[PDB]
């Protein structure tokens, strides 16, 4: 019974609607999938036959996290109804770097680290999230925390080739557009050093497929070196070339990060 | 220069 269990409020984007929970008067979105339109369908430890989404989700939503998280799920006849955390005051990194611009280095620093986090989470689940954008990632702007949604584009996380994929193709790395084929962990980070320059430049630094396989990134704003170091790496051609999350971690542009409450009071607040 | 969201 969802449908007495809360109460509906209006869209937040699509079909994903604001909500609160009648049992205590929590902040939910309610995000609805028509069974006709899910392609990758995962089974849940008790057999049932659930969308890949659900899967993934209750992997990576157990404890404290970067991730917003599944608190409970509904099955209807043509639809599956998720029931998410709903932070609030959130806004999505994208409109925040449309509206403020290229970020200081020490608040890209502070929210890519945050992400990096994050990611790693996924991976340490079993999970991977495939679609790494500003656009998939909220920023709690009192706390000063960042979360990541839509997992309609992951999967399992495993050690050998993917052949399919359905994210955001100028996230999408070189081996992918040449010969749609590559690992997960190093097409993560490709996506991962688009980010980094997004946050830092104001805006992704490819638009074309002859850009992403060219391999050549120009800087549109004053970064400094050891930033553009770490963002070249990320978006090394070859994916053997590019770092793991420990060295990207690791590197010296990384260090002293803020944190969260920092962020939000330096920053946001 | 146009900024524009790209969808999945
Ligand atoms: O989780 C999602 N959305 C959200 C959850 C919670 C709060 C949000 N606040 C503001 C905007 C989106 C929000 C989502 C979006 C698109 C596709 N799949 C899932």
């Amino acid at each position: 019974p969802l449908e007495s269990q809360y109460q509906v409020g209006p869209l937040l984007g699509s079909s994903v609607y604001s909500g609160i929970r009648v049992s205590d008067n929590l902040p939910v979105a309610i995000k609805h999938v028509e069974k006709d339109r899910i392609s990758d369908w995962g089974e849940l430890p008790n057999g049932t036959r659930v969308p890949m989404e659900v899967v993934l989700l209750k992997k990576v939503s157990s404890g404290f996290s970067g991730v917003i998280r599944l608190l409970d799920w509904f099955e209807r006849p043509d639809s599956f109804v998720l029931i998410l955390e709903r932070p609030e005051p959130v806004q999505d990194l994208f409109d925040f770097i449309t509206e403020r611009g290229a970020l200081q280095e020490e608040l890209a620093r502070s929210f890519f680290w945050q992400v990096l986090e994050a990611v790693r989470h996924c991976h340490n689940c079993g999970v991977l999230h495939r679609d790494i954008k500003d656009e998939n990632i909220l920023i709690d702007l009192n706390r000063g925390e960042l979360k990541l949604i839509d997992f309609g584009s992951g999967a399992l996380l495993k050690d050998t080739v993917y052949t399919d994929f359905d994210g955001t193709r100028v996230y999408s790395p070189p081996e992918w557009i040449r010969y749609h084929r590559y690992h997960g962990r190093s097409a993560a980070v490709w996506s991962l050093g688009i980010l980094l320059y997004d946050m830092v430049c104001g805006d992704i630094p490819f638009e074309h497929d002859e850009e992403i396989i060219g391999g050549q990134v120009f800087f549109r704003q004053r970064v400094s070196s050891e930033c553009q170091h770490l963002i070249r790496w990320c978006l090394a051609l070859r994916p053997s070339d590019r770092p793991t999350f420990e060295e990207i971690q690791n590197h010296p542009w990384m260090q002293d990060v803020l944190l969260p409450q920092e962020t939000a009071e330096i920053h946001l607040h | 220069r146009k900024r524009r969201r790209h969808p999945s």
